[PDB]
């Protein structure tokens, strides 16, 4: 408004309104001048409120600010109350002195915020490590100064290894620190909190005492280890006692100090004499220590001592290598470079200060050890590359330059920098640079590093974006310049307070601090820091030596050969195996595999030891370890860790590579007899095949065993096979088998994560009125944690059965990591108990982050784990024991009987289906008819992707219906039931019929014939013996013999009232076939889906077949791009209801004994997410497959009872459509409704035309000759014009119905006609429906000739000149009747009306030429028809949007045009459609709904219009009170029209009829040059629904 | 606006722009500009501009 | 004391519903009427010198009349409602059929009230606490059905046990099998169980004191009584399948898993 008034000041007509404008300008400015202040006074207050009431101790720290904030809050609350009593903007502005009061409040709140910031900065500077802590965290720390336990979680951010502080029972004295691993350092002098109450003071004392005690313990450790250094033999017990007595860090430091001092004394002693005995003594002592450690590590040790032993071995191997190198080089002076270049440790206990006692030297560099506790860190194998890294990095630090180890990913760069920093005892802080780069703390973190003294390593600094890179580069440049200022010699450091400009303050920089920048080439460092940073190429780490040292650390006798074998093997696997995201042959995987191999070796030592001990034997750990194959342990570990992840295509290649690298060594799988027996029992119980390996079903048994192994090892795992590989069945079988094996109850919580929103999944915090609402996953976790019903005793697995995406797994990363902790925005930290196992099922991990894949184990369920034979066996086993009619009441009784003795004849249905299985077994064999048919069908192309289980489920459902039909015949013939001969013939024919309709049911007619020919070639069952009829055209009667479908399709007569809208489908061959299949697949409650080209007739056939059934209650839902689970939930709330039962909450329809079936007219159309999944499709999938869903509001499982789904679609090739998920297409059987063809069209339109000609009784005899013509020419057009030539040359039976409607409207007012007039109307409708859409003139000439040819062929002896003259025109303006008129009279009338139109609505001349009068007549004709929608396509300009308006004005149609805004959501389009529909139907006001490509930029809203174009009513628009208001207005309109209606359904039908009659849609488009638009070529459904008119360009 | 699709209602001459229907003042003139000389405009805009 | 408190009384006709509630009202002659009967109990707190009323609504035995519950309780008054299921001990072979029939009818009514699921979960969690917060004057084998509202099963005419023992050959095993089934049903609804006779005046004061205790917070000191076959009293929160399993020690011809209608 302010900008618009300022612009109005420039208008030439502004002088008249000037004074008024100025007044508003003042008010407008005042309004801004108020609210610009107000939001500030709000924000700070809210912020201050969040600080001054969340912590109760802030009152004591800041009393004056607390009092000022109290006095401010009272005034602000009063002002807000006054505003609440009058929320109008103008009323608020006129409050007396609001501006000055708000300015005072802004000033005082700013002052208090400044005081709080200064206080927090003072607290940070008092204890510098708080600079690594955020504002809220620091406030929590200081506020909870007396509740020390709350501080325990923040130490991991401030200290390097301190995870907590050990405290006295009253929490008044700090006794020590503890690490994550539980290693504890007990202070020599405890820190007394009571004497130093302030948090900063006692935290500083804790840091000081940590350093002092670490130094004092290192002194004793070195003093003790000096004895081992000078001893010829080491007693293992004393060495282990020394290792236990001291921490890992001090242990490794003591070893390094002793070795360095011993080598220094040796080199001093040799002193130019050339006597190498002292270095030989040092090497001997190192080798003796290595032998002692190697013997000790094979034994069973506690985990912490095992880590200490591994660290000592890793250090002593490097020490041995260095001493051997020195002996080989004949170094004979301590100042030789070969000794100086090796890192050296000089401990001076006599130094009084405790931060300059240990000095670490390397070449020039002379660092001091900062005694920061690091816990039990992971040591690094000191390869020559890491030695080079240490040398260069220390050289750069000595020169005060920065470090830049650059190289490819996973080469140890950041880990090497961390190891170097830890070796010198300096706190390292790695900053990740992958979408987790918290900038707002980065300046604070830099200030903390500068003040406290600590290293910082940027992992992959290249990955920062350009703005982020430049800002961080500037900050690091300033820090590096401040550091380089130290190096100059002139600056005397007696008084040298170095400073750097950070966050607009002079921050003192300590010399110990340093910064490192890891980089990934492909590249260079930023130009700011190229001069200040030394770069090192860490291109290729030494795999062989790392493997050697690690394998030696685990106690392997042979490590050189094993390392030299395993290392090339991993690279061989990386190259040869097919590239997949989940494969990981990096060094982390290799080290994990080697640790697993060490664990397996130790397990074997313990197994052999206990096995011998149960017998009579003498035991020694070393002797047992000597005679074992290390290669067998290593290959076993490699296979156990890799094969579960291996795809079936890659497993034999992996075994070939393993045989090549490890010759003559084979991995025999560990035998699990008990679990295999339980698997056999459960598999027989659940009708599943079981095999002992290399049999039918061996691979699946192996995969479930691997799943058990991964569940045992990891606390999170995934199954990532393709759809239909048995992962969900395998997991269910495993849970039910461990139920028997371990006597522990298995509970499953299956969640579809993508169906539910993330907010409902993890629970959302209310932005106001703070209260927590547990999400579904959080609800389950809290339920198990509380254990009200003893859930801790039970074992529970959570299975996320849905596609994995980055968005919903962010919170789950903390749980899946080693932390095992769910953190929520509420601030609660849920600890996952050991009983929980978070599981995943995904068809693929295409959109899964590597962070998610790394944390979880995985078992790839390749599609060739479930053979066809296994599924056939499952089907035949289900048939023999599951009664097919008893349903779900007897499902529970299946578990009551372990064998069901005496229940073989449970019902006659069981006997009939058992006999049917006996007839069907020969055809289900491994090389039977079904298998060959399926293999051939996989070759055939299908519009939808052909999955094996979809076809197999369709076939099984059809056979189920076959046996049901036999049961029906037996019921209808109680005197003599079905004989086995008739049963044999019937099921043999039915199996072929079902094979065709299951496999080729998704293909065209020609390919159905092809599959029929192949079956006829390979089958033994007799087939129909009629040559020119496809097999699919035949049905199998209840008697075995075939019978054509044509016998079962009646010839009906339609009323003249409904000739073009008999929603009851005219019975045709395709319709009877499809309703038969519809009943067969609805008997099993499977979700049917039908695909086909637009206008094929799927919607009508589905509706008619569904409504024919008595029980079915149809709910018509139409899907769109914006449809979500909310639509289905709303529909359930409307028609269905939730009721509680002891089994659980059950959703059921309100009407008892009726099956509610949901029609989803366009299943394909919903938009995929960014990760290629449709939410509503996944929701429907979970409903149909799990038989229920989770009420999110209650977070509880509910089960559908009488709910079904049946969908329609266009093929996925069409532009607006998308393919469906393979986990979803498995359940649904898809039928392809192609176009009816000549015979079906002739029959349907014969019925329609016989109905239409009833008006005039002299032309009944000409019904059948006309009907062929309407078909023949139409088919000819369908053969001559295709979508390839132009995108809109689409034909369907909708054109034929439009033809029938046009002739019907022409003939309805006419009392009588001659045959020639009927031919003329037929030709006119032909031209108006087909000749208009054409683009090229010669095509129009061809249509002109062909109309005459068809007419004279089917109407002989009728003279062409009278019947059809070329200038054919029909118009209603000249005369009240729709009769032919001359060109000149119409020209004169239109010219007069156009001259009128010039001075009525728009004053622009409009010339009438020969090619625009025709368009006027066409537009008028489409306006007169019912459901008449026009699509004018043509060059820009040319009259469209000007002729449409003109004809609309002439015919009195009020023009409505949509006005799309930005943020014009689908609800706004819905409201506009509601308004126009109310005007058109209730008020009976004709409307021309004009739409243009400019405002039709979004295709999302153009699929809501398709329902209107096809049916005239869009269900779901008026839901709610709008339905009541529309019903009231509709009945008022009906009373106005003179019809008295009561029922809402009849009133809605009349409203729909009125909308058909009145509302018209005029689309205007340009030719197909809009590729850039989302429409591209708009959907062929839109072309089919409207009547297309090619405007062209002026001749 | 380039096509001058004025809708006349009494003295109010509206033109649709987004949600709003704004009054075309007589003095209004617009000049479109392009610094890029390598552009392929749609045929919709070509008929609406010189 | 709070006003507007309600008691819903359910059970077969001839069970005792009107006679029990009339006697608790201190009245000799309550007028019986087909459909939905109404009366009120006068409640006085002697420690405070204050007095209130409790509404009592009694449903007819015919399921045709279940529509009338809309005149007794609403989505607003359900938190202030106590439920009484009346079991006829002179017809024990109809007790489990009656209790399942009436609990289902009440649930079918609660589902129709469309109570906000958050308020229903508040009442459900509060009732789980009001049941676990029991102790004689978490762990679970209870509340499968979890009505989530106060529930009391009142067995009426328990003096008729003295006729079942003489005319139908009933024994301690039949009475304990009836008591175990009643207690397992009470666990499913988190309910209390009380045995009463208006003819022998058994447990009438105990029933009044328990009703006023759960409805108005009055002090209560009576422990569970499980030794007297015709005077049993079990407060909501006292029982569990282990306390029920002691009754199975008296089983010599029936099992803990056999159906109620096969034996009774
Ligand atoms: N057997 C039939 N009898 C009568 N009309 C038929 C028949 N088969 C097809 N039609 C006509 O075919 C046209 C298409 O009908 P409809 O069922 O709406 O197609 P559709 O495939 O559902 N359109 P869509 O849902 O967008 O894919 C209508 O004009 C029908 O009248
Ligand atoms: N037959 C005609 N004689 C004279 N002027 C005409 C004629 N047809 C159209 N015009 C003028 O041509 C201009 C543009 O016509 P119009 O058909 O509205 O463009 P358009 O087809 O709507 N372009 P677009 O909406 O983007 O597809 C207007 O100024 C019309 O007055
Ligand atoms: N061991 C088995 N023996 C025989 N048939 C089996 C076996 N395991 C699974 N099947 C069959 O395979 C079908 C698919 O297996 P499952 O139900 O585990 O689905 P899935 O592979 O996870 O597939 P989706 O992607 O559809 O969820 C099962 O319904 C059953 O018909
Ligand atoms: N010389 C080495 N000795 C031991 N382990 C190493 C060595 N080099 C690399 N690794 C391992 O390889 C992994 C490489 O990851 P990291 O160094 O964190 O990032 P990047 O190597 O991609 O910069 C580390 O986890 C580390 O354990
Ligand atoms: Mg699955």
């Amino acid at each position: 408004h302010i900008n618009s008034v300022s612009a109005m000041k420039l208008s030439p007509y502004y002088k008249v309104f000037e004074e008024d404008a100025l007044s508003w300008e003042d008010k407008l400015n005042r309004i801004m001048a108020l609210f610009d202040v107000w939001i500030d006074v709000q924000r700070r207050w809210v912020y201050l409120e969040g600080i001054f009431t969340g912590s109760a101790d802030i009152k004591h720290l800041l009393p004056v600010e607390t009092q000022e904030f109290q006095s401010i809050s009272t005034e602000f609350l009063a002002l807000m109350k006054k505003v609440s009593k009058s929320p109008l903007v103008m009323d608020v502005l006129n409050i007396q002195g609001v501006q000055r009061s708000l300015e005072r409040l802004a000033d005082l709140l700013g002052e208090i915020q400044k005081a709080l910031g200064e206080y927090l900065e003072r607290e940070r500077s008092s204890f510098p490590r708080f600079y690594f802590v955020g504002d809220e965290d620091l406030l929590e720390i200081i506020g909870n100064s007396k509740n020390v336990a709350k501080l325990q979680k923040h130490f991991k951010k401030m200290f390097a290894g301190v995870s907590s502080i050990i405290l006295n029972e009253d929490n008044s004295v700090v006794l020590g620190i503890s690490s994550r691993e539980g290693e504890e350092v007990m202070f020599k002098t405890p820190v007394s909190i009571t004497e130093h109450p302030k948090i900063n003071e006692w935290l500083t004392l804790v840091e000081k005492e940590m350093r002092v005690t670490l130094a004092k313990l290192l002194a004793e450790s070195v003093t003790e280890v000096e004895i081992f250094g000078k001893a010829t033999s080491i007693d293992p017990n004393t060495y282990i006692t020394w290792i236990d007595k001291y921490q890992a860090q001090l242990v490794v430091l003591s070893a390094q100090i002793a070795w360095s001092e011993n080598v220094e004394t040796a080199l001093s002693s040799m002193g130019g004499g050339g006597d190498a005995a002292p270095l030989h003594s040092v090497l001997s002592n190192v080798e003796v220590t290595l032998n002692v450690l190697a013997d000790s590590v094979l034994m069973e040790q506690p985990p912490l001592r095992r880590r200490k032993l591994e660290h000592l071995i890793t250090e002593l191997v490097h020490q041995r290598d260095v001493t051997r190198s020195l002996i080989k080089s004949k170094i004979d002076n301590a100042k030789s470079f070969e000794w100086l270049s090796q890192m050296r440790f000089y401990f001076d206990p006599k130094q009084t200060d405790v931060l300059q006692q240990l000095s670490i030297q390397m070449a020039n560099a002379k660092f001091n050890y900062g005694f920061e506790y690091l816990g039990v860190q992971d040591k690094l194998v000191q390869t020559p590359l890491t030695d080079r890294c240490y040398l260069t990095m220390t050289q750069a630090l000595e020169a005060r330059l920065g470090g830049s180890p650059f190289g490819p990913a996973g080469t140890g760069k950041t880990e090497s920098v961390k190891a170097l920093g830890h070796q010198l005892g300096r706190f390292v802080l790695v900053f990740n640079c992958d979408e987790t780069f918290d900038f707002q703390a980065m300046g604070r973190i830099f200030v903390g590093l500068c003040q406290v003294g600590a290293w910082g390593c940027f992992d992959e600094f290249n990955r920062l974006e350009e703005r982020m890179l430049s800002a961080v580069s500037q900050q690091v440049q300033c820090i590096q310049e401040a550091l380089r200022e130290h190096s100059n010699p002139n600056y005397d450091k007696t008084s040298a307070p170095i400073t750097c400009e950070l966050l607009n303050k002079q921050v003192k920089v300590s010399p110990d601090m340093a910064i490192f920048i890891t980089m990934n080439p492909g590249s260079n460092l930023p130009d700011n820091l190229k001069k200040l940073f030394r770069s090192l190429a860490m291109t290729k780490p030494d795999r062989q030596l790392i493997a050697q040292v690690m394998l030696y650390s685990q106690g392997f006798r042979t490590a050189e050969v094993l390392a030299n074998k395993i290392v090339p093997f991993f690279k061989l696997c990386d190259e040869q195996l097919s590239s997949q995201s989940h494969y990981d042959f990096g060094l982390r995987a290799l080290k994990s595999v080697l640790v697993s191999a060490g664990n397996v070796k130790r397990e074997r030592i313990q197994k052999i030891k206990r096995e011998k001990e149960e017998r009579g034997e003498a035991v020694d750990e070393g002797e047992i370890a000597e005679n074992l194959p290390e290669q067998e342990i290593l290959i076993q570990s490699v296979c156990e860790t890799m094969v579960p992840k291996l795809v079936a295509e890659d497993i034999p290649l992996l075994f070939s590579l393993l045989s090549d690298v490890f010759p003559g060594v084979q991995y025999h799988r560990g035998e699990m007899t008990a679990l295999r027996e339980e698997l056999k029992k459960v598999c027989q119980e659940m009708y599943l095949t079981y095999g002992d390996g290399e049999e039918v079903g061996g691979m699946w048994v192996e995969k479930v065993l691997q799943l058990y192994q991964i569940t045992q090892i990891n606390h999170g795992l995934m199954m990532v096979g393709p759809s239909g590989s048995g992962k969900s069945m395998a997991w269910r079988v495993l849970l039910k088998a461990l139920e028997r094996l371990e006597g522990v109850e298995g509970v499953a919580h299956i969640i579809d994560p993508k169906a539910i929103s993330k907010d409902h999944l993890y629970g959302t915090l209310d932005p106001n009125t703070r209260e927590w609402t547990d999400g579904l996953f959080t609800h389950v976790l809290r339920k198990i944690i509380d254990s009200v019903r003893g859930e801790l005793q039970k074992r529970q697995w959570i299975v996320f059965d849905g596609d994995v995406d980055p968005e919903w797994v962010e919170n789950l990363n903390s749980v899946l990591d080693d932390n095992k902790l769910l953190t929520l925005p509420n601030g609660e930290r849920l600890s996952l108990p050991p009983n929980v196992r978070i599981m995943f099922e995904v068809q693929d991990l295409k959109y899964a982050t590597l962070a998610t894949v790394s944390r979880c184990g995985m078992v790839w369920f390749s599609e060739d784990v479930l053979s066809t034979d296994m599924i056939f066996n499952n089907f035949l086993a289900r048939l023999r024991s599951i009664p097919l009619d008893e349903g779900e009441d007897e499902a529970q009784r299946r578990r009551k009987g372990k064998e069901d003795e005496g229940e073989e004849a449970a019902s006659p249905m069981l006997q009939i289906q058992r006999d049917a299985a006996t007839i069907m077994q020969p055809y289900f064999t491994s090389n039977g008819l079904v298998t060959k048919a399926l293999e051939h069908a996989f070759q055939l192309e299908h519009i939808m992707d052909l999955t094996r289980l979809r076809c197999l489920g369709s076939l099984f459902s059809m056979l189920h219906q076959a046996c049901r039909n036999v049961a029906q015949y037996n019921a209808n013939h109680p005197d003599f039931p079905m004989q086995i001969e008739q049963l044999e013939r019937y099921i043999q024919r039915y199996l072929v019929y079902a094979i065709l309709w299951s496999l080729s049911g998704d293909s065209r007619l020609k390919m159905r014939a092809e599959l029929g020919e192949y079956i006829r070639r390979i089958t033994t069952v007799p087939l129909p013996t009629a040559p020119n009829i496809p097999i699919i055209d035949y049905e199998v009667s209840i008697s075995g013999e075939w019978s054509p479908w044509q016998a079962k399709v009646p010839q009906i007569e339609v009323e003249t009232h409904k000739v073009a809208a008999p929603d009851v489908v005219v019975p045709t061959l395709d319709t009877v076939r499809h309703e038969a299949l519809l009943y067969t697949w609805l008997a099993e409650h499977k979700p049917l889906v039908l695909c086909g080209p637009p206008g094929s007739g799927k919607t009508m056939t589905l509706f008619s077949a569904l409504r024919a059934l008595p029980d079915m209650e149809v709910v018509g839902l139409n899907f769109s791009s914006a449809t979500t689970p909310e639509l289905l939930l709303k529909t359930f709330d409307h028609y269905c209801e939730y009721r509680r039962t002891p089994n659980g909450v059950v959703l059921a329809p309100v009407q008892l004994g009726k099956w509610l079936v949901l029609f989803c007219d366009e299943i394909n159309l919903p938009d995929m997410d960014k990760y290629g999944t449709q939410r509503v499709i996944s929701f429907i999938r979970q409903m149909v497959e799990h038989g229920g869903f989770y009420r999110t509001s209650d977070q509880t499982w509910v089960k559908l009872e009488r709910i079904q789904f049946v969908g329609a679609c266009n093929p996925p090739t069409d532009p607006g459509r998308k393919p469906l998920s393979h986990r979803f297409l498995r359940h649904v059987p898809v039928v392809y409704v192609d176009y009816p063809g000549p015979a079906s069209l002739t029959q349907i339109y014969g019925t329609f035309n016989r109905a239409m000609l009833r008006l005039i009784p002299s032309l009944r005899t000409y019904a059948e000759p006309l009907t062929a013509a309407m078909v023949e020419f139409y088919t000819m057009s369908q053969e001559r014009f295709t979508q390839d030539t132009q995108p809109h040359y689409i034909y369907s039976p909708r054109e034929m119905t439009r033809w029938v409607r046009g002739i019907f409207e022409a003939l309805r007012p006419l009392e009588t006609l001659p045959v020639e007039g009927l031919i003329r109307i037929w030709a006119h409708e032909a031209l108006r429906l087909f000749q208009d859409r054409l683009v090229e003139d010669e095509e129009r000439r061809w249509t002109d000739e062909n109309i005459d040819t068809v007419a004279l062929k089917h109407f002989p002896n009728i003279d062409r000149e009278k019947a059809m003259s070329r200038p054919i025109l029909y118009s209603n303006w000249l005369s009240k009747d729709y009769i032919p008129v001359d060109q000149e009279e119409l020209r004169d009338y239109v010219k007069a009306r156009l001259k009128v139109f010039y001075e009525e609505e728009l004053d622009v001349p409009l010339v009438l030429f020969n090619e625009v009068l025709d368009h006027v007549l066409r537009i008028d004709r489409i306006f007169r028809q019912p459901q008449g929608h026009l699509l004018l396509i043509g060059v820009s300009g040319a009259g469209k949007t000007t002729l449409s308006r003109f004809v609309a004005w002439m015919n009195g149609l009020s023009v409505y045009q949509i006005k799309v805004h930005r943020k014009y959501t689908g609800e706004d389009f819905d409201e506009d459609l509601r308004t126009v529909l109310r005007r058109s139907g209730c008020k009976n006001e004709k409307i021309a709904f004009i739409m243009d490509e400019s405002n039709v930029l979004d295709s999302g809203f153009l699929e809501r219009m398709n329902t209107l174009l096809a049916n005239g009513e869009v269900p779901g628009l008026f839901e709610g009170d709008e339905y009541a208001t529309l019903m009231t207005q509709c009945k008022e309109g009906a009373q106005k029209e003179g019809l008295m209606l009561d029922s809402h359904e009849e009133l809605y039908k009349w409203f729909t009829s009125q909308v058909i009659r009145n509302l018209h849609v005029v689309f205007t488009m340009n030719p197909s040059s809009e590729g850039l638009k989302d429409r591209a070529a708009t959907s062929p459904a839109l072309f089919n629904r409207c009547v297309l008119n090619w405007f062209g360009d002026w001749s | 606006v380039l096509n001058r699709e004025v809708r006349r209602t009494g003295g109010r001459v509206l033109i649709t722009l987004g949600d709003q229907d704004i009054d075309l003042s007589p003095s209004f003139v617009i000049f479109l500009s392009t610094r890029d000389p390598t552009v392929e405009f749609p045929p919709d805009l070509c008929s609406r501009v010189t | 004391l709070p006003s507007g408190k309600n008691i819903l009384v359910f059970g077969e006709d001839g069970s005792g519903k009107t006679t029990l509630m009339t006697k608790l009202q201190g009245a000799e002659h309550g007028k019986k009427g087909r459909g939905l009967e109404y009366l009120y109990l006068s409640v006085h707190d002697e420690d405070r010198d204050d007095h209130t009323r409790c509404n009592v609504w009694i449903l007819d035995g015919d399921l045709y009349h279940k529509g009338l519950l809309k005149f007794a309780v609403s989505a607003e008054s359900l938190p202030e409602t106590l439920v009484i299921f009346v079991a006829d001990m002179s017809r024990p072979w109809t007790v489990m059929e009656s209790l399942q029939k009436w609990a289902s009818v009440l649930r079918e009514h609660i589902d129709k009230m469309k109570i906000p699921p958050e308020k229903m979960r508040e009442l459900e969690r509060k009732f789980v606490k009001d049941f676990q917060d029991y102790m004689e004057p978490l762990g679970d084998n209870v509340l499968t059905h979890n009505l989530g509202i106060p529930v009391l099963v009142v067995c009426t005419k328990c003096d008729a046990v003295s006729v079942l023992e003489k005319e139908h050959d009933y024994r301690d095993e039949h009475l304990d099998f009836i008591q175990s089934h009643l207690r397992r049903f009470c666990l499913q609804y988190g309910a209390a169980l009380i045995y009463t006779s208006v003819k022998e005046e058994k447990n009438l004061d105990l029933l009044y004191k328990y009703i006023v205790h759960k409805t108005y917070g009055f002090h209560f000191t009576t422990p569970a009584l499980v030794v007297e076959k015709d005077a049993v009293f079990i407060p909501a929160g006292w029982d569990n399948e282990k306390k029920i399993a002691i009754l199975h020690e008296n089983f010599t011809t029936v099992k803990p898993e056999d159906a109620y209608e096969d034996f009774i």
